[PDB]
């Protein structure tokens, strides 16, 4: 009975040179019991990228939620919203529910469409914003892909390389926990392309 | 034109016709007074006995805020019991919060803002009384009136009512003739004699004459009727003073 | 986290440490607890990170509407007293503890909140899980009538000492120095006494290391 | 916290201890435990420190209003007031309250405000520990009309002994004089009165 | 024509009941007058008692707001009293919220707005009052702020207000043509009510006793009112020069 | 004219038009009469019927044991009013075991019959009341009119033609108030100054209603055959 | 309420629900139909809580028969999944939530395709070739991932589930009294009147 | 009371007829006319500006043609600020809709809603209706292409090809002389430029009085909002200047 | 007692005027001209401070208002009903966008929100339309600098360069014949001070004009230093002695 902790899986986010990447394993279940190996915990909304781990019925539900701000701040505002925004937005309606939160561990990942700059943030399930220069980690598996993470990323990393670094981080975190893998995709962020590569992973 | 419909409306003339309108039903109203003295107020009332069927001091028409205020005005009598259960409810919750009974300026003022606030709206009426209230407190005796507009002021005396003009000419003999001061007792007899003197303007039907008091020193600062000896003594003293 | 508050001749200092932490993990090894309510007025929080930053910026809100509406530059009891009365509205559910310095025309002002809407003035102050090594400093080294430079140097040390013996803070001490008649200077990372030694190896895979299933390009544009 | 009361020829006096503990750690050893909610009426709060304050700023907003209106209003109102607040709230507030006031009518006057939320009007009160007030404490001690100085020994000794016994009490004792003169705040270091 | 009756636009944009709301002001036939000193701000108004059986102690149209605002409002009392218990109020409730005694302009500013929408919710009528607020703010020094039932206020090195404003105003203007300053360059209060006395004396062309005035003082930290006896001594001072 | 539109409104003179019309209502209510002496108090009713296949509006509505009253205007006034009695008259035994005073029992009246005279879309009530009790004071006799002035009496008479019996009540006012501990003799007085209000119609079995209440006596109301007696 | 399954077959979804209800130490019936048609196309079979269960099935149903009339229209299995996915969504924190799981079986005409969607009763939706609540996945689910073929035929599918009941019949301590099968293709929704 | 000064907004005359809902028709004839045609493989939306001045920023102006989603704009003729309004209840109604079906809000649903909101107005509140009348051009994978139309009274209809604002008698008469049912997208274009260009009250049709838009589809459908460039292009290809 | 007022104070005449807003832009007509003028790199928005009395200090009323660090806002026509809109506006860019997205709002976007205010005086029950044309100068990384006007009605409509109130029609065909797409915002200023003095009477000089600007980012009125990205208000009040120097070289 511990919400964060039911559906289980896990998100990492990673800056490299003129890049970001993000990603997320597959699993959904319902405590031991393995339900789903094609819950995708990863959303764009434009060129601005989400993942969210946590309960699942909370990640589906901010998920329509951010779609719907989103959609909304477009049609308002005549362009789509940058990284830096989105993250104080996701901020901002996560505290709204102070005391009845989402149990949730959202990961903000983009580049801002005018400075380049590549962006990534982390929130706790109330909104306090971790900003953050090399790598943020949610869900589960949270403390082996923080060990991970601290030992395999350097800065700078170009794109094909920093594909290898976030998936060999993601891969090994989800293989020493129980409720994550079951598969997992990885999106390489660049300006103006977007590649999206499915991980061969063991199914256990 | 039709400034004079509608309650809270200014006139080009920067007037409320409806408050204006109200003075008249409190001039139609019998004649009422206050007399302040040296320790304390005393109030008094014109009764018409419009029948030999009323009966006798049994239709009380001064009424008691807490336990040291005296309360008479002239015009709509519902309007005035209307305000003086507001007043009490003032009183209530002042003494409730601060412990100490309500002082008569603070009473005056909850009055005051209380009245004013039905000439701010078209959904209201203007109170249809001139109310004159005082009694003692800490810093001794005061007497107020207050009118329609929610206008009030300190006096010396007050009247109101169809004998206003009289009783106020009667007032200020009164506030000449004794600068130094005049006692509660003497008062009393004096209040007595300006209703008697004020009925020459109302002198179709005869009336029954009601009197209050509240002074440091002969009700111990709080309000009380005068009845029986005392009152059967002013009605005499004035009886005499109008032959 | 170690936050201290030390009033000197002309003016306040605020320091803290830059460690986030859940539980034992460290989430942000430099995270800003230095917080702005307005341009003279900096807010130093503990407790629950989401209700600092999220009370500091309501009241930060509130004062620069109240700023503009009154035409005056704003004053730090006005920051205190519309915190304190937040925080007490909720009876502690709200989990901000802060030093709140500044200055204002009336002169420059120290105070702490605690979450339940308390508050206390102080020359020097410290909170967090470090204030008692913080403390310690500011009770061996604080006298009156401290210089700039003497009450950042104090300020510091008391962070440090929170930094090396208190688990919860660590990595490095953010500064700000509100001076009257002068713009406050943020100094952030104004120590950084725990640089990450140079790693034994590499561990930059060579590329096609990782096993592929599908690639697809994804569709950002409209 | 040990705070006291005490009403003398010209007017009263409000003494307090400076320290402040969450736990057994001292948070504040300077507190300032008198609190101004009129020129000459003052209280010392014991119990929850956040309840106190907010309840010492309600009853200073209340007679600032009550002094625009009615003018400057007497300890009794003071009193009401405190005790209004703490017994309709006394299901979510920790608060015990000693008022002390100067009117130049009544002279000084002492009221307490305990957990309950009742009032009671005394020549003198002390309140020790956690907001326990002592109806005798040296009852032969204390006569009526005694001199400022006399007030001040007597209140000084007094503190002295709980600050002794009690490791709630400590640091400096502060004293704030309500009279005619007007207000006087005296300072007593831990050497001046350990030595008694 | 019920646009006349109620705050809406007449045809040529115009707001009739605010007019006639300002008409109400003179209704009492009372002038006030405020200047400023270096230290201080004095605020000056006719005091006229025609009953005989009024207590003249009770008939005042100077309130203490706060500890430090005075204000003199120009029109009926109920309006006044009205004006008067809601900004004892704010200032009240301002010094609880922020913790610092509200300003004479901040007080004026609310009490203009709350004029304003007077003027555009047709319900409420607008109050019959110009209220003139006095102070030695701490940040601005002594300061002169005043309110109309337009909702319109500005601040103002001397003003004055009542049925022959006008004549009091060019007065005061001459004086500062000449005087080529914003203030009164005086020391001492005492002095302050005596320029203010003497000034609306030569305005209205009238003599005064102790009775026909009524006097407010703003000094730091404290506003108060003359007592009859303190007005005779500052007479008695004019009258010896 | 134009100052008749509502109960809000003063006309130039200082009258409220409304409350006057309510006042009207009354005048056109069928004859009802009032009377005590030291030890009881007396109602005394004409009841009016809409043809002579139709029933006799009832006129009397008792309010507690020790209480009540007659109608003469709009009856579902009368029902509203007399059921907020019954409430205060039944508040005042529950909370305070105490019997209403009949002087407070018009006090409350006045101030409810007052806020319908002051606040916009609301009307002045259209009913008259006539309030007889005994409590711990003796007999009383209450007039209610719906502009809220109430007033205590020896005797009276409100509805069409009432001067009449109002003229006699007068005139018998030292003998009726003597009727003391005789019920029968004092509804007799009851019944002669209403008939001064009768003009072609005289009073019949199901025509005449009589209520009374005193010392020993609870409130009653005769109707039908029990007042054949009094014919 | 315990057993409810579910099949995706090339061109159908077929939905299985145990008949049993019991209350207490009684079995009070074994013919009991955990299913509502929420439209023509469109099947919810159900398991939770007492009263609860029917309550939610019904209140979805007279929800999906309104915009049906409304528009003229029947609503996709994915926009009916998602509609009952929200509603769960806003129960979970509610004064009393709803603790209904549901299976939505539907064939979309403008896809030709068969769709099973599985909502828990926090709001968890997943669609998923094969489905089941509560424990029923447990002994049936390692069977479906070995025989399961997407390509399958209704009758290949209906053998697969008598696999997976009579897994369920040995291995399972209660008595679930059997299921009722309901067939949902292009032509509706027809029930398997033996099994 | 406040009954004197009550317009009773929402009650039928003797004839039965919305007296608000006609004088805000009347309005609405006044404003610029919008014209929007549907075709077989789109839909186009032109409107022109009310009386241009040669200062007004024509690029960064947005008065006629506003997007509500991806697949649904609306062009308005009447109070923009009233649109506005409306506009905003739409884009929300449509997000909702997204929200709960995981679906694009059909294009006659959110009209229906829209429509539905106007009734509202001219049946209850006692509010003035709003001074707007809409073209909704938009698609969804049900009846694929669609034009609407909704008024101050809530009524919506359905159109091949439809004009609202001014000059709607004219505008129609030209629309139902040269529309027909196998029209292409450039054809509608054509038209609707046309029509603009004959019912217009200023001397001649420039890109600057003009707002242009059109819904086309490889297998998507995409909203063309004309720039200030885009639209003297299309003028210039088409030969009216 | 109670607000009886639900009911539009607005509403339709049969020619389909709505007759308090044509009232309201009469009461905007007899108003004091106020203008704006938008450069490449700024905006300037002026107008004329018509003093009610001598005595009165021109100062304490600011006819200029800062709505953001980078928006700015004048008006023509009633000021107690520009005040309060001032105050609403300040508010509404913090509760509907800044304690939302960390960020204050785009010119268009408060403008909106401004205008979203005095529609509903339009509609509301009980009320009246605001007596005030707003001119909102403002600056957004994504939209740069921008001009709106806004009308009783509600309406806004962007403007390279517009006047509004007393001398309104004239002051516009004078900001016709001078305004260029390649001024720069010293020339803008000129210009606007050129277009005032023709619509002013009485003294011209910088206590009796009051000119604000929209331009660069001024770190010396930030009142902090530290933050790099942090560079301070593009809004700037020009001062008394400032506009005195710039009427030497007119
Ligand atoms: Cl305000
Ligand atoms: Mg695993
Ligand atoms: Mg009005």
């Amino acid at each position: 009975s511990d919400p964060s902790s039911i559906n289980g899986g896990i998100v990492v986010a990673m800056t490299g040179k003129d890049c970001v990447a993000i990603a997320c394993d597959l699993r959904l279940g319902s405590q031991s019991l393995g339900v789903s190996n094609k819950f995708e915990k990863i959303f764009h909304y434009g060129h601005v990228f989400l993942g969210i781990t946590g309960l699942a019925t909370d990640v589906t539900t901010l998920n329509e939620m951010f779609r719907y701000k989103t959609n909304l701040y477009k049609l308002k505002e005549e362009r789509a919203i940058e990284p830096e925004t989105f993250t104080q937005l996701v901020s901002s309606s996560l505290y709204e529910r102070r005391f009845g939160p989402y149990f949730v561990g959202p990961v903000v990942a983009g580049i801002n469409s005018k400075s380049g700059k590549p962006f990534i943030a982390g929130f706790d399930l109330i909104g306090c914003i971790d900003e953050a220069k090399d790598f943020i980690v949610s869900g589960t598996a949270s403390d082996q892909l923080f060990g991970m993470c601290e030992s395999l990323y350097e800065p700078n990393l170009e794109p094909e390389d920093l594909f290898e670094t976030i998936s060999q981080a993601l891969l090994n975190a989800a293989d020493r926990d129980a409720l994550s893998g079951w598969g997992a995709v990885v999106y390489i962020i660049k300006k103006d392309e977007v590649v999206k590569r499915y991980l061969k992973m063991r199914q256990d | 034109t039709g400034y004079d419909l509608s309650n809270s409306v200014f006139s080009p003339d920067g007037r409320n016709f409806q408050v204006e309108y109200a003075v008249k039903a409190v001039e139609n109203g019998t004649t009422s007074i206050g007399i302040k003295c040296n320790d304390g107020v005393v109030f008094a009332v014109e009764k018409l006995i419009t029948s030999k069927l009323l009966v006798p001091q049994k239709n009380v028409k001064i009424q008691v805020v807490d336990r040291h205020i005296g309360c008479v005005y002239s015009g709509l009598i519902p309007d005035g019991r209307h305000l003086v259960n507001r007043g009490r409810e003032e009183a209530a919750s002042f003494k409730k919060l601060y412990k100490t009974p309500i002082p008569i300026p603070a009473f005056a003022d909850r009055l005051g803002q209380y009245v004013q606030a039905h000439t701010l709206y078209n959904s209201v009426r203007p109170f249809g009384v001139s109310t004159i209230f005082g009694g003692v407190d800490k810093n001794g005796a005061h007497l107020y009136m207050l009118e329609p507009s929610g206008s009030y002021w300190g006096y010396k005396g007050a009247a109101t009512g169809k004998g206003r003009q009289s009783a106020k000419a009667e007032l200020e003999k009164l506030v000449d003739h004794h600068p130094e001061g005049l006692s509660a007792r003497e008062a009393v007899k004096q209040a007595a004699k300006i209703i008697y003197l004020a009925h020459e303007d109302n002198k179709e039907k005869d009336f029954e004459l009601e009197i209050s008091w509240c002074s440091l020193s002969e009700t111990n600062g709080l309000h009380k009727f005068v009845k029986g000896d005392l009152l059967q003594e002013a009605i005499d003293f004035a009886q005499k003073e109008i032959n | 986290t170690t936050i201290v508050g030390v009033k000197f001749n002309n003016g306040v200092v605020i320091a803290a440490d830059t460690r986030s932490t859940q539980g034992p993990i460290v989430a942000d090894k430099n995270c800003a607890k230095l917080h702005r309510i307005s341009p003279k007025i900096w807010c130093a929080g503990a407790g629950t990170a989401a209700d600092t930053e999220a009370v500091t910026q309501l009241i930060g809100s509130n004062i620069e509407l109240h700023s503009l509406y009154t035409s005056r530059e704003p004053r730090v009891v006005s920051a205190l007293q519309m915190l304190k009365q937040h925080l007490f509205k909720y009876q502690g559910h709200i989990g901000a503890y802060l030093i709140v310095a500044g200055v204002d025309p009336t002169g420059s002002h120290l105070f702490s909140i605690h979450a339940h809407g308390s508050t206390d003035v102080g020359y020097y102050l410290s909170l967090g899980s470090g204030s008692l090594a913080a403390m310690a400093v500011l009770e061996s080294h604080w006298k009156q009538d401290l210089t700039k430079e003497e009450a950042i140097k104090l300020a510091s040390d008391a962070i440090q000492a929170g930094i090396w013996n208190d688990l919860g803070s660590g990595s490095n001490v953010d500064v700000c120095v509100m001076e009257i008649g002068k713009d406050a200077e943020y100094l952030r990372n104004y120590l950084t006494p725990n640089v990450r030694e140079e790693k034994q190896k590499s561990y930059k895979f060579p590329r096609g290391t990782t096993a592929v299933l599908k690639e697809s390009i994804v569709n950002i544009c409209d | 916290t040990s705070i006291m009361a005490v009403t003398f020829k010209d007017g009263v006096i409000l003494g307090a201890d400076s320290r402040t503990t969450t736990g057994a750690y001292i948070a504040n050893r300077v507190t300032d435990k008198l609190t101004r909610v009129h020129d000459k009426i003052w209280c010392c709060r014991s119990g929850s420190a956040a309840d106190t304050q907010a309840i010492a700023d309600i009853v200073q907003y209340h007679l600032e209003l009550y002094t625009s209106q009615y003018g400057t209003p007497s300890t009794e109102t003071a009193a009401s007031v405190f005790k209004e607040l703490c017994y309709e709230n006394k299901d979510n507030l920790t608060a015990g309250i000693i008022v002390a006031g100067y009117d130049d009518k009544n002279k000084g006057e002492v009221y307490t405000i305990p957990l309950g939320g009742s009032v009671h009007k005394l020549p003198y009160a002390i309140a020790v520990s956690g907001s326990t007030f002592i109806y005798g404490y040296c009852d032969k001690n204390f006569r009526e009309n005694m001199s400022k100085e006399e007030t001040v020994d007597f209140i000084k000794h007094s503190l002295s002994q709980a600050i002794k016994w009690d490791g709630s009490s400590g640091g400096v004792i502060r004293m704030v004089v309500l009279t005619a003169a007007g207000v006087e705040r005296l300072i007593f270091y831990p050497d001046e009165y350990e030595q008694l | 024509g019920y646009d006349r009756h109620i705050t809406i636009f007449s045809p040529e944009g115009r707001l009739y009941q605010v007019e006639y709301a300002f008409k109400a002001t003179n209704q009492t036939n009372i002038n006030s007058l405020a200047v400023r000193g270096k230290d201080c701000t004095v605020v000056i108004s006719q005091k006229k008692v025609p009953d005989k059986l009024l207590d003249p102690t009770t008939v005042s149209y100077i309130f203490c707001i706060s500890r430090t605002i005075g204000m003199v409002v120009n029109g009926p009392i109920p309006d006044a009293r009205n004006a008067a218990l809601r900004a004892k109020a704010e200032a009240a409730e301002f010094r609880y919220k922020y913790g610092y005694d509200m300003p004479c302009d901040v007080l004026a500013k609310r009490m203009a707005n709350l004029s304003q929408i007077y003027t555009q919710r047709a319900y409420m009528r607008p109050l019959g009052v110009i209220l003139t607020f006095v102070s030695v703010d701490e940040e601005l020094g002594p300061s002169i702020y005043k309110t109309d039932p337009a909702g319109y206020y500005v601040g103002y090195k001397a003003t004055a207000t009542g049925p022959k404003q006008q004549e009091i105003t060019t007065n005061l203007e001459n004086h500062f043509k000449k005087s080529k300053i914003d203030h009164i360059n005086e020391e001492s209060w005492e002095k302050v009510v005596e320029f203010a006395i003497t000034h609306m004396i030569d305005a209205l062309g009238t003599e005064f006793s102790k009775n026909d005035l009524e006097v407010g003082v703003a000094t730091k930290d404290k506003f108060f009112t003359l007592s009859a006896e303190n007005i005779e001594e500052r007479l008695v001072a004019i009258a010896e020069q | 004219n134009n100052y008749d539109g509502d109960t809000v409104t003063f006309s130039p003179t200082g009258r409220l038009f409304q409350v006057e019309y309510a006042l009207e209502a009354i005048k056109q209510g069928s004859v009802t009469v009032g009377l005590r002496s030291n030890t009881h108090a007396v109602l005394v009713a004409l009841k009016r019927n809409a043809d002579e296949l139709s029933s006799y509006q009832k006129k009397i509505i008792k309010c507690d044991e020790h209480m009540g009253l007659s109608l003469a205007g709009l009856a579902p006034d009368a029902r509203v009013l007399s059921n907020y009695l019954r409430q205060q008259c039944n508040y005042s035994s529950l909370v305070f075991n105490r019997k209403l005073a009949v002087e407070r029992a018009g006090h409350l009246l006045c101030d409810k019959a007052q806020k319908n005279t002051q606040s916009y879309g609301g009307r002045p009530y259209g009913v008259g009341l006539l309030i007889i009790g005994y409590d711990k004071s003796g007999a009383h006799l209450l007039e209610f009119q719906p502009s809220g002035n109430v007033t205590e009496l020896y005797g009276t008479a409100i509805g069409a033609r009432s001067q009449g019996a109002k003229t006699y009540l007068e005139r018998t006012l030292d003998t009726f108030i003597k009727i003391d501990g005789n019920p029968d003799e004092l509804i007799k007085a009851g019944v002669e100054a209403i008939s001064q209000s009768l003009r072609d119609e005289s009073l019949t079995v199901d025509n005449l209603s009589i209520a009374i209440v005193g010392k020993d006596t609870p409130f009653t109301i005769y109707d039908g055959e029990a007042v054949a007696k009094y014919i | 309420m315990d057993i409810i399954l579910g099949i995706r077959v090339q061109d159908s979804v077929i939905l299985a629900s145990s008949k049993a209800v019991t209350r207490g130490i009684s079995v009070l019936k074994d013919s009991d139909d955990k299913t509502r048609q929420l439209s023509p196309h469109t099947l919810m079979s159900f398991a939770g809580e007492a009263g609860d269960t029917v309550q939610f099935a019904e209140y979805i149903q007279a929800n999906i028969q309104l915009y049906s009339i409304r528009e003229d229209y029947e609503l996709s299995p994915q926009a009916v999944s998602s509609f009952v996915r929200q509603e769960l969504a806003k129960s979970i924190r509610s004064r009393r939530p709803y603790q209904v799981n549901v299976l939505i079986g539907g064939y979309d005409k403008k896809k030709n395709k068969p769709e099973l969607y599985q909502i828990d009763y926090l709001g968890t939706k997943v669609e998923l070739p094969y489905g089941a609540h509560g424990y029923s996945g447990f002994y049936t689910f390692s069977l479906l991932d070995h025989h399961y073929r997407p390509d399958m035929t209704t009758e290949e599918g209906l053998d697969l589930l008598k696999l997976c009941v009579q897994e369920l019949e040995k291995r399972m301590p209660m008595d679930f009294k059997g299921v009722i099968v309901k067939i949902v293709d292009k032509d509706g929704i027809r029930q398997v009147d033996d099994f | 009371g406040s009954r004197r000064y009550d317009s009773r907004t929402t009650i039928f005359s003797p004839e039965g007829r919305l007296y608000q809902v006609e004088y805000a028709l009347e309005s609405i004839s006044h404003a610029g006319t919008a014209i929007g045609i549907m075709a077989s493989d789109g839909i186009v939306l032109a409107a022109e500006r009310k009386v241009t001045s040669t200062l007004l920023e024509q690029d960064t102006s947005t008065e006629k043609l506003y997007k509500l989603n991806d697949k649904i704009a609306v062009a308005v003729a009447g109070l923009t600020a009233d649109a506005e309004i409306l506009i905003n209840t739409a884009r929300i109604h449509a997000q909702n809709y997204l929200k709960t079906y995981n679906e694009d809000i059909p294009v006659e649903i959110l009209v229906r809603r829209l429509s539905d909101i106007k009734q509202g107005y001219t049946q209850h509140g006692g509010l003035r209706p709003f001074g707007v009348s809409f073209i909704y051009a938009g698609y969804d994978d049900r009846y694929g292409y669609q034009l609407y139309t909704s008024n101050p009274s809530g009524n919506y209809t359905g159109w091949k090809a439809i004009s609202v604002g001014a000059n709607t008698s004219a505008a129609q008469t030209l629309l139902q002389m040269d529309y027909k049912d196998d029209m292409k997208v450039d054809d509608a274009i054509e038209l609707a430029l046309k029509t603009l260009s004959k019912t217009t009250d200023s001397s001649a049709l420039t890109y600057d009085r003009l707002e242009f838009a059109t819904i086309r589809k490889d297998g998507e459908v995409y909203q063309k909002i004309f720039k200030p460039q885009e639209i003297k292009d299309i003028l210039v290809k088409t030969g009216i200047t | 007692m109670t607000d009886r007022y639900s009911f539009s104070l607005t509403t339709f005449s049969p020619s389909g005027k709505l007759g308090q807003i044509d009232y309201a832009l009469t009461a905007v007509k007899q108003g004091v001209t106020s203008l704006g003028i938008k450069a490449t790199n700024g905006v300037v928005i002026a107008t004329e401070k018509k003093s009610s009395s001598p005595l009165a200090m021109s100062e304490t009323l600011s006819k200029v208002s800062l709505l953001t660090p980078d928006i700015g806002a004048v008006y023509s026509g009633m000021g107690p009903d520009y005040r309060v809109l001032v105050d609403k506006s300040r508010k509404v860019a913090h509760t509907s966008y800044k304690r939302i997205y960390g960020e204050y709002p785009p010119t268009k976007l408060l403008v909106s929100e401004v205008a979203k205010i005095m529609q509903e005086a339009t509609q509301s029950g009980g009320v009246r339309p605001f007596g005030v044309s707003l001119l909102i100068a403002g600056h957004d990384e994504f939209n740069g600098f921008s001009l709106y006007q806004v009308d009783p009605s509600g309406s806004y409509f962007p403007w390279k360069a517009t006047a509004i109130g007393k001398g309104s029609v004239a002051a516009k065909t004078f900001l016709e014949k001078r305004w260029n797409d390649e001024l720069e915002l010293e020339d803008a200023i000129h210009i606007a001070l050129l277009t005032l003095k023709e619509s002013v009477e009485g003294e011209f000089n910088g206590d009796t004009i009051e000119l604000a600007i929209i331009g660069d980012e001024n770190p010396d009125l930030l009142g902090y230093t530290g933050i790099p990205t942090d560079k301070g208000p593009r809004f700037r009040k020009l001062t008394s002695q400032e506009i005195n120097d710039r009427l030497e070289a007119l």
